[PDB]
């Protein structure tokens, strides 16, 4: 009796019932065009979403265009993952 | 008095994971007609640094958000009319 | 003028959800029930009385945009956001099922004097559908005067004799277009006064039988516009073309288009309502904000004259 494409789950997914127990659609072809939305979803990718950077990014307005540009020193305004995150934007495709 | 009807045969039989993905699926292709990827990737962000990341809670959990903020944003820009 | 008065009463959240997400609401034919349709396509119909959910049903893939119910309470239209079928109709009586879809119709509506007529609309094309058999029964569309109208919806005058489309007016037994009003907005495309004499586009208000323009209204503009069962008063919340949707309704005088109050409920309003017999008003009301993670979506429901 019930239509099948139009047919929803009855259990829904909770807050309190969701615990993790420890992608969607693609970025733009070129860098250039990317604001710091798009940044951050790059950023995630490669291991970089410490909530404070991600923060910074969206203060600061870096779009993608600027993301080549930097160095340490910004990333400091852990030493260890600024030499990563630098040699991340450094070899990735756009 | 009235009485409301009763539900149809087979409602709530689909699974989550399968329900989850093809409404994913369709809304992310449909919405990419409608908005810049900037704002997609907006509302992607925030429910995963949100509800994934700072509130750890599944990933499934933080894209069921997510399906919910894509269907309010389409209902918004449907409502106020469409070009195309 | 006791419609300068509105008392929150009670207030409807989706009750399996962190999140509400109503978009749409109607009362039932006989006001027992408010069905409030969701933003993922389901309907939710609660007891007005004792504000739980009595029902849930599943209708589309998308944000249910419209709601009516048949005055005999047997068939229930509804309208979704972007996934087909776009439109449908419902059975009410014992079992709820689909009796037809309109697939690429994005609003419906039922014929006014007997609704035994669905009229669709898909853009600027207007489809007038029978009930029983859910043949289309006629296309109006005339290419030459489209005003192309962004929210198209077309609807039948009080009596069934005639079409609105477009800004277009339709003589529905020659099944010709008989006047095309002049366009002032890209968005409204208008609406018959329930006294058959006037037409309301947007801020114009035309009369029927000289098509001489009557009242231009600025407060209008861009509003969702609602009658109260009697014909005395029209509703009005703004849908502009941060969120489009007006954080406030004004209320109008049906017979001279004369303001009567305007009122802040310092929420977006998606939709609202109101029953015939005029006690309540339905408000969906949306958390505004700049921060895209607050969208929760509720019902409150008002009683009108009460301070
Ligand atoms: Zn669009």
């Amino acid at each position: 009796m019930q239509q099948a494409d139009s047919d929803q789950p009855s259990k829904r997914p909770r807050f309190d019932d969701s615990p993790r127990t420890p992608p969607g659609v693609e970025l733009h072809p070129d860098y250039k065009t990317w604001g710091p939305e798009q940044v951050c979803f790059f950023l995630r990718r490669g291991g970089f979403g410490e909530p404070a950077l991600l923060k910074n990014i969206r203060e600061n307005k870096i779009t993608g265009a600027l993301l080549p540009c930097l160095d340490e020193s910004h990333f400091e305004n852990s030493l260890g993952e600024r030499k990563k995150l630098l040699s991340y934007i450094q070899r990735s495709g756009q | 008095a009235e009485r409301a009807p009763e539900a149809p045969e087979g409602a709530g039989e689909v699974g989550l994971e399968q329900w989850l993905e093809t409404s994913l699926e369709r809304i992310n292709r449909e919405a990419r007609l409608h908005f810049h990827p900037e704002f997609l990737f907006r509302l992607w962000n925030t429910c995963v640094e949100h509800w994934h990341d700072r509130h750890q809670r599944s990933l499934d959990y933080a894209k069921y958000r997510y399906l919910l903020l894509m269907h309010k944003a389409m209902y918004t820009h449907m409502q106020q009319g469409c070009p195309c | 003028l006791i419609f300068s008065r509105f008392r929150p009463i009670s207030v409807f959240r989706e009750a399996n959800e962190d999140e509400s997400g109503f978009t749409c609401c109607a009362f039932s034919a006989r006001e027992r029930f408010l069905m409030l349709g969701t933003c993922t396509g389901q309907l939710k119909l609660y007891n007005v009385f004792s504000g739980q959910e009595e029902a849930s049903y599943n209708c589309h893939n998308s944000a249910i945009t419209h709601l009516e119910p048949s005055r005999d309470g047997s068939l229930l239209l509804t309208s979704a956001t972007w996934s087909q079928p776009l439109s449908a109709l419902w059975g009410m009586k014992s079992v709820f099922d689909m009796k037809h879809s309109f697939t690429e119709d994005h609003y419906v509506e039922f014929s006014k004097h007997s609704q035994d007529r669905v009229i669709g609309t898909k853009g600027d094309i207007a489809h007038i559908y029978d009930i029983q058999t859910g043949n289309k029964l006629l296309t109006l569309f005339n290419p030459d005067l489209a005003n192309n109208y962004k929210r198209n919806c077309a609807t039948f005058n009080p009596t069934d004799d005639l079409v609105l489309n477009d800004g277009v007016l339709w003589d529905v037994r020659s099944a010709q277009a008989i006047h095309k009003f002049d366009k002032f907005n890209m968005n409204i495309s208008g609406v018959f006064h329930p006294n058959g004499l006037e037409v309301i586009i947007n801020t114009e208000i035309w009369d029927l039988r000289t098509f001489h323009l009557l009242h231009t209204v600025p407060a209008l503009d861009q509003c969702r516009v609602v009658f109260n069962h009697t014909g005395t008063v029209m509703y009005g919340a703004m849908l502009q073309a941060k969120s489009p949707f007006g954080s406030s309704f004004r209320t109008f005088n049906a017979t001279d288009y004369k303001p009567i109050a305007t009122i802040d409920v310092k929420r977006n309003i998606f939709d609202l309502c109101t029953d015939t017999k005029d006690c309540y008003l339905a408000v969906i009301e949306n958390q505004g904000s700049m921060d895209a993670l607050n969208m929760d979506t509720v019902c409150r429901l008002y009683e009108v004259g009460r301070q």
